[PDB]
């Protein structure tokens, strides 16, 4: 092949041309010191901490920016390499402040560890240090810029990953300062990530300030449920308390980033919590009771109703274990009215075929597409870590992106076809010039957000967009194994519910008003007591009392995503399971156990007693639900297209308008985020602006 | 060869009855075999080179006297280190525990060019340095 | 009521033992959905799964019929034994 | 060698112990699997467990070995290995003023031959290994628990044994007795993750994957 | 792969001879244990406890694991005979101060989160 | 000397305590300072080894010269931040002098 | 200073006070609740802001090796005082 | 102290107190932290 041979301390290694000296050392297990180099940002080469000797060369080379020439012997542990790391570490620490005891980065600081692994053990600096004035860049990131080492990782990330050119270097020389120059807030959906990529404590989390130290935390690897992307996270806990949320690397989902809601909405888990069962007293007020009493009331009512009189609505954060258990319980009273708050068209194949409601191209598949079409979606806020993937392809693959919807800033320049859905018909025929771009495209990609399917013409829009994906995947010009049609979900429990057989939307409840309603975490306000028979019996099971608890007759406390081992299916059909970080607060119990307990009291005991047995049931209903971290390909797009043409609905004249036009609509979308005091500060910060940090 | 007069035993290794562990902590547990994820706050990768076996998290409550974190789980601080996944699975099955295995996640190789920072006709040109 | 409430079809996307069900879906599913517009027919495809046809009747009663190595015509006959008997 | 803060290196002893390591291997090829000398001049002989008595007897009785004192006998639990245990013998030679280490291995179910016939000192050391690790020694005069409580279940020094155990004792007034109940801690032991994510010693790096 | 040094027995027939021999030794020693230790239980209770302990390990089919159980059980008998154990140790097999934990799903559901 | 607490909740004493006798929790104070809301020493776990005062970067935690504080109950030896501050306000006149006579050996 | 909730229990400097219905108050019946009356937040606020004629000032806490690690404080910002992160002392620039 | 008086500070006790164990003025431990999890208070209005 074209591989060239280089030696790392005498060990041969075959590397592709363009590989760097730093990357060649990774191939043999050696990690070069670094402060400025990040594997996902541009190469800066300005910290000079990666200098490595090359044999038979008098000059040290920046290992992060030097391509490997053939036949080079990289000396990673010579006297010259080790004397270069001591000098650079000595210059980094000359003006650095003695803030380690009062610095939140202590214990997990790259400057500390690389000072104790590659630097000297004392200082010969006999002068006064520099002092820089702190800067305010929002309510999330605390800045102490005396600790900055001018590595420019935040500058590159803000410009490349986030597409925001707000940070930069002002001045020159020793007085070079990183900041926004003017009083400005770096409020972005990916703003919290500059905390992680900052090797020093210059950028730190403000909510997390001073609460813990790295060594005393316990790391639980779990899944984020604030959206349908399924970002992998680490839940740091200490003495039975959630302290912070961190990204967990997953190349195919979220890289090593997470959105602000995922990172900072955890503090809503500590407010407005349901800790005890409640029933309505004789005065009409909710009063604390016991599990025995609370479940007897619900079992008594459940046994007296059956058929189309017991119905349930599934919320946006429910897990697969609870969804299957509730469906089984209701099916034992001859009830099929299992509904979800999120609407999805049922015409044609409906939910029969998975490919009709999945992101069939996969998130990582956006990097091989050459044209992407977005229909009526603001992916920046609905799926912040799916918009970052688009920008990466828009930045490295020269991707062409077109949007049919409202002109919302996506952090990258796109082509605006308009806003009326009728444009979808022009593209499907040939009138619109953009129709030619899709035919010439080798690997086109069409995305229809589930927010556009909330309109009354969702059936028409889905049919129209799927029609475009049909006139592009069958006509010669596209590789056989490339999916075109895609749906971008925004609710963590949607794909799992549709896989099990839940009816999408609350339409079934509005034509058969039931006399007993289960609100399983439903806090969207889709159904209220104005749409139900008088004296209807409403049972709310959940972890927050936001909108469903105050109208419920029985409140059954449940567990949050950080308090159970639960299965969520992200927008691409990938099943992933959370892990228990802390147990539910008070008398709250695992959600699927409440239904299992209720079934036993009502005389309809479900055939599973343990989590492993409930997941065996999930394998029966849909086998893909127990294939963790695996994406199962869905096929039969042709069948969906045929069944969609049987009924011809018309598109409403109203233009497509995403529910989230600006970032102030992004910080609050569920019970947990609306109960968070950090998201409340973020909303106040992006409307009222920033109209005391020392340590 | 050996002269210890060996015998043939054909059955899966099982020592649950001789380890002395109580019954409730062999059957209700769930051991997670995984390679720890990088601490995103740092760049070092030396903590992501060995497999670990941690058990499921049980209840921690608040001590009524001093507010400390009390526990009734004897295996709440039990972390084992293994050189390979098969070594970890073998130990779990030997002690009778139920286990879930997470396959290792390795960063994918990436093409990094410093010359792309200054591109004639590409979006990789950087506006600042 | 003793009627049928749901049909679930499990099959693999590549295994030769699931070719019959795939042949059934490619040509016959569109017709069987138009004749049963209000019957949910779930088609869940995994990798390396023995084909099966689940049938959930009223009050949670479920029966499954193995479809392993079936031809495209046996699968058609298997469904008719479910959509007609209504047991 | 004039550096104040660096331990001086003795290369004369390193040479002598390496020569005696080959000497042992040449005489006992049937059991000796590996021989090594550490940078601090300590010699280790790694043997097949069937050679415990032959190897120890040679080192005790041979004229050029005369390892007549058993300084210590102990086990190490390494769960990653098939033979998780590692029986370590430290011998002292008064005649030649030298020390040697003999190492073998065994799993939970495989017996190890008792060293009492060679060293009477091994009588109590092997009870400790059985008590704290669960390694059975064949042909032992009286093999019993020596350190744990009577009726104690489990072998504490195994890596999978919890630090605080599974039982705790208190005096119960109802039965006028000291009773054992499942362990509960008013303050749980706090587990610290102290390992630095940056390699400390390149010289000990392992081949990738 | 399957060749391994035995402890005492070469097969289950040889290992079950030691198990029955151990049961006889324990069966004959309960009357003295209830006497020397002044236990407030009867011989029937003690001999039923011995039977219970043997029955717990009735599913074993490995001659090496059975040998360890007999070796461990023989050590327990030695301590009881020689009065190395005290009344507290003998009575620890009965768990007289522990409230009976629930076994069914509903009872466990009410009192906590454990399976 | 101002009366401000010396502890800035760095938790070095908590990390080095051989007996895990120290428990600390901290948050931003009303004025923004880094201060502890909990500082508990279980005087029945402590081995009186002095590591905590060797690890403190600001001489906040010290072992005083008092050795007569026997109690009639196990609870009186589970000190919290209020008990430890009172000890400081109580023995400061002596603690400050002992440090003065020894800080040039540390 | 030391406050008192409606029930009469003194509030500590960390804001801790048992509620009316909290049974844990029983531990103080026949005894006292130990509260330190020298609130640090109050005392540090009594210290005057020192005027210094330079952009950057350094604080070691007083006493040299008996203080805290020597940090440097920037006084460029004219709308607030510079505060030491260890001891809380405040500094200002002489007429800017 | 009559020759080398101690340094005076305004937070130091002016009245020394001896061992108060076993008396009404003894030290009783308690948690100095505030409640971590806030519960949900149902509305007072009876609805319906
Ligand atoms: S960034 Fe913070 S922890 Fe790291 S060396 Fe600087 S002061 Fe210390
Ligand atoms: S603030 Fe942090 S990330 Fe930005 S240049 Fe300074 S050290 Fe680098
Ligand atoms: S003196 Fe006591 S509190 Fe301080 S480190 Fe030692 S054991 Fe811990
Ligand atoms: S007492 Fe000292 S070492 Fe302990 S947390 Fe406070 S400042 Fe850190
Ligand atoms: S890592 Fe190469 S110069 Fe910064
Ligand atoms: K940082
Ligand atoms: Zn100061």
């Amino acid at each position: 092949s074209n591989l060239i041979e280089v030696f790392v301390d005498g060990q041969s290694v075959m590397v592709e041309p363009g590989t760097t000296v730093l990357q060649a050392c990774e191939k043999v297990g050696m990690q070069i010191p670094r402060f400025c180099y990040h594997e996902r940002l541009s190469v800066a080469g300005n910290c000079r901490m990666c200098l490595v000797e090359i044999e038979k060369a008098p000059k040290v080379v920046a290992a992060c920016a030097m391509p490997v020439m053939k036949g080079w012997n990289i000396l990673t542990n010579s006297e010259k390499t080790k004397k270069a790391r001591e000098g650079v570490m000595e210059f980094l620490l000359a003006n650095h402040p003695l803030d380690c005891p009062i610095c939140d980065q202590g214990g997990e600081c790259d400057l500390q560890d690389q000072s104790m692994m590659f630097g000297s053990d004392r200082s010969r600096f006999l002068e006064g240090k520099r002092a820089v004035e702190d800067k305010n860049i929002g309510p999330l990131v605390k800045t102490i810029m005396t600790r900055c080492i001018q590595c420019t990782r935040c500058i590159r990330f803000a410009s490349e990953i986030a597409g925001v050119d707000d940070l930069g270097t002002t001045g020159r020389g020793n007085d070079m300062q990183v900041g926004t120059y003017i009083e400005k807030m770096f409020m972005s959906e990916l703003s919290g990530n500059i905390i992680d990529i900052c090797p020093v404590g210059a950028l730190t989390s403000k909510p997390y300030a001073f609460t813990a130290r790295p060594w005393e935390t316990r790391k639980t690897e779990s899944i984020d449920v604030m959206d349908a992307v399924g970002s992998n996270i680490v839940v740091s806990t200490r003495t039975g308390e959630v302290m912070r949320i961190l990204p967990r690397m997953h190349e195919d989902i979220n890289e090593e980033w997470i959105s602000d809601k995922t990172r900072f909405a955890y503090d809503g888990l500590k407010r407005q919590r349901l800790t005890e069962p409640m029933v309505r007293n004789e005065k009409g007020l909710l009063t604390h009771t016991t599990w025995e009493d609370a479940l007897s009331r619900v079992a008594g009512m459940l046994q007296s109703f059956q058929g189309n009189d017991v119905a349930a609505i599934a919320g946006g954060l429910v897990d697969a274990e609870a969804l299957i258990a509730l469906k089984d319980l209701l099916n034992r009273v001859d009830s099929d009215t299992l509904c979800t708050e999120e609407v999805f068209p049922t015409a044609g194949a409906g939910t029969d075929l998975r490919s009709n409601y999945l992101l069939n191209t996969t998130i990582a598949g956006v990097e091989e597409a050459d044209v992407v079409l977005l229909v009526g979606t603001n992916p920046r806020f609905e799926a912040p870590l799916f918009n970052a993937r688009i920008r990466k392809s828009w930045l490295h693959n020269d991707l062409k992106v077109a949007l049919i919807g409202s002109p919302v800033d996506l952090t990258y320049r796109y082509d605006h076809l308009g806003d009326s859905p009728k444009i979808l018909q022009d593209i499907a025929s040939g009138s619109h010039p953009f129709s030619q771009v899709l035919q010439e495209a080798k690997k086109p990609m069409v995305i229809l957000g589930s927010s556009a399917l909330q309109r009354n013409d969702g059936a028409a829009i889905l049919a129209a967009v799927s029609n475009i994906a049909q006139k592009i995947r069958t006509s010669s010009g596209v590789t056989g194994d490339w999916k075109v049609m895609n749906i971008l979900h925004r609710i963590a429990s949607q794909v799992a519910a549709l896989d099990l057989g839940y009816k999408p939307g609350v339409e079934a409840i509005q034509k058969n008003p039931p006399k007993m309603l289960f609100l399983l975490g439903a806090d969207g306000g889709c159904i209220t007591r104005q749409d139900l028979p008088k004296d209807c019996f409403i049972v709310y099971q959940g972890h927050h009392g936001d909108v469903g608890a105050p109208i419920a007759d029985v409140i059954l406390p449940g567990a949050a995503y950080t308090e159970k081992s639960a299965t969520y299916v992200n927008t691409e059909g990938r099943a992933q399971q959370t892990k228990v970080a802390v147990t539910p607060p008070g008398l709250a119990r695992e959600d699927w156990k409440i239904i299992r307990a209720l079934s036993e009291i009502a005389g309809m005991t479900l055939p599973y007693d343990t989590l492993d047995q409930v997941r065996n049931r999930l394998e029966e209903v849909s086998p893909n639900l127990v294939r963790y971290d695996d994406v199962e390909g869905a096929n039969y797009f042709q069948q969906a297209s045929e069944l969609s043409k049987l009924v011809n609905q018309q598109l409403l004249a109203d233009p497509l308008v995403p529910p989230q036009l600006t970032i102030k609509d992004f910080y609050m979308t569920d019970s947990i985020s609306r109960a968070s005091q950090t998201m409340a500060k973020c909303v106040k910060a992006v409307t009222e602006g920033a109209h005391p940090s020392i340590c | 060869t050996r002269d210890t007069q060996l015998i043939t035993v054909d059955e899966k290794l099982d020592i649950t009855t001789i380890t002395g562990v109580p019954e409730e902590h062999i059957k209700t547990r769930k051991a997670r075999i995984f390679v720890p994820a990088r601490n995103n706050m740092q760049s070092g990768v030396n903590n992501t080179k060995k497999w670990k076996m941690e058990f499921d998290t049980r209840e921690r409550w608040e001590n009524p006297l001093m507010g400390w974190a009390s526990t009734a789980d004897p295996l709440s601080n039990l972390v084992l280190t293994f050189s390979t996944k098969e070594d970890a699975v073998a130990f779990a099955e030997k002690n009778g525990w139920s286990y879930d295995v997470e396959e290792r996640k390795v960063p994918k190789p990436k093409s990094k060019s410093y010359g792309a920072n200054f591109s004639w006709n590409k979006r990789t040109r950087v506006s600042t340095k | 009521k003793l009627g049928l409430r749901e049909i679930r079809i499990h099959l693999c996307q590549r295994s030769p033992g699931s070719q019959g069900v795939r042949d059934f879906i490619e040509k016959r599913y569109v017709e069987l959905k138009k004749a049963n517009p209000d019957l949910p027919i779930l088609i869940r495809e995994c990798s390396d799964v023995q084909p099966k046809l689940w049938a959930r009747y009223a009050f949670g009663q479920e029966k499954n019929v193995s479809l392993n190595n079936f031809s495209a015509d046996q699968v058609t006959r298997a469904l008719e034994n479910v959509l007609s008997s209504k047991a | 060698d004039t550096r104040p803060t660096v331990r001086p290196r003795n290369d004369v002893a390193h040479k002598q112990l390496s020569a005696f390591g080959e000497y042992v291997a040449e005489i006992l090829p049937k059991y000796v699997q590996q021989v090594q000398v550490s940078c601090f001049n300590e010699l280790e002989i790694c043997i097949h467990p069937d050679g415990v008595i032959p190897v120890l007897t040679f080192l005790r009785d041979h004229s050029n070995a005369q390892f007549k004192s058993l300084a210590d006998l102990t086990a190490v639990d390494i769960p990653t290995r098939q033979n998780r245990f590692e029986i370590v013998y430290n011998l002292l030679s008064l005649r030649f003023n030298s020390r040697i280490r003999v190492k073998t291995y065994t799993d939970e179910l495989t017996p190890i031959e008792s060293s009492v016939p060679v060293y009477k000192a091994a009588n109590w050391y092997e009870r400790e290994i059985w008590d704290m690790f669960g390694v059975f020694f064949a042909n032992h005069p009286d093999l019993r628990r020596i350190l744990t409580d009577y009726g104690f279940e489990g072998h504490p020094f195994r890596k999978d044994f919890p630090l605080s155990g599974y039982v705790e004792l208190r005096y119960d007034d109802e039965v006028k007795r000291v009773v054992a109940e499942p362990v509960e801690l008013a303050q749980e032991f706090r587990k610290f993750d102290l390992n630095s994510p940056w390699e400390a010693f390149p010289a000990y790096r392992q081949p990738p994957e | 792969s399957t060749s391994v040094k035995p402890i005492f027995s070469r097969d289950m027939n040889e290992a079950k001879r030691r198990v029955r021999e151990l049961y006889r030794a324990w069966y004959r020693e309960v009357p003295n244990t209830v006497h020397l230790f002044q236990l407030d239980i009867s011989v029937k209770q003690g001999r039923d406890k011995v039977r219970e302990m043997f029955k717990k390990n009735a599913h074993i089919t490995d001659p090496r694991v059975v040998d360890l159980l007999v070796i461990k059980g023989k050590m327990e008998l030695e301590e009881t005979i020689k009065v190395w154990k005290q009344r507290t140790h003998v009575m620890r097999f009965f768990h007289e101060t522990e409230a009976p934990r629930p076994k069914d799903f509903l009872s466990k559901f009410y009192v906590g989160h454990d399976p | 000397p101002s009366g401000e607490e010396r502890c800035i909740a760095c938790k070095l004493c908590e990390a080095v305590c051989p007996a895990q006798a120290i428990t600390i929790e901290a948050e931003p104070r009303a004025d923004g300072s880094r201060r502890t809301t909990r500082y508990d020493i279980d005087m029945t776990k402590c081995i009186y080894c002095g590591f905590c005062q060797e690890a403190c970067p600001v001489d906040a935690i010290v072992e005083g010269p008092n050795f007569e504080f026997s109690t009639e109950t196990h609870e009186e030896l589970l000190y919290n931040k209020e008990k430890l501050l009172n000890n400081g306000d109580k023995w400061e006149a002596e603690i400050a002098a002992n440090i003065q006579a020894d800080y040039l050996y540390r | 200073g030391v406050r008192t909730s409606p029930t009469g229990e003194k509030v500590t400097h960390t804001g801790q006070v048992y509620d009316d219905g909290d049974y844990r108050k029983v531990r103080f019946v026949g005894r006292q609740k130990e509260v330190n009356e020298n609130f640090a937040i109050d005392l540090i606020a009594e210290q005057p802001v020192s005027q210094v004629g330079s952009r950057v000032i350094s604080c070691d806490g007083g006493g040299g090796a008996l203080g805290h690690p020597r940090v440097y404080i920037n006084l460029d910002k004219e709308t607030k005082t510079g505060t030491c992160g260890y001891c809380g002392l405040q500094f200002r620039q002489q007429h800017h | 102290p009559t020759v080398k008086p101690p340094t005076a500070r305004k937070f130091i006790w002016t009245n020394h107190k001896f061992n108060l164990s076993g008396t009404p003025q003894q030290y009783v431990p308690y948690s100095t932290t505030r409640k971590k999890i806030q519960e949900w208070v149902p509305p007072s209005t009876p609805y319906k």
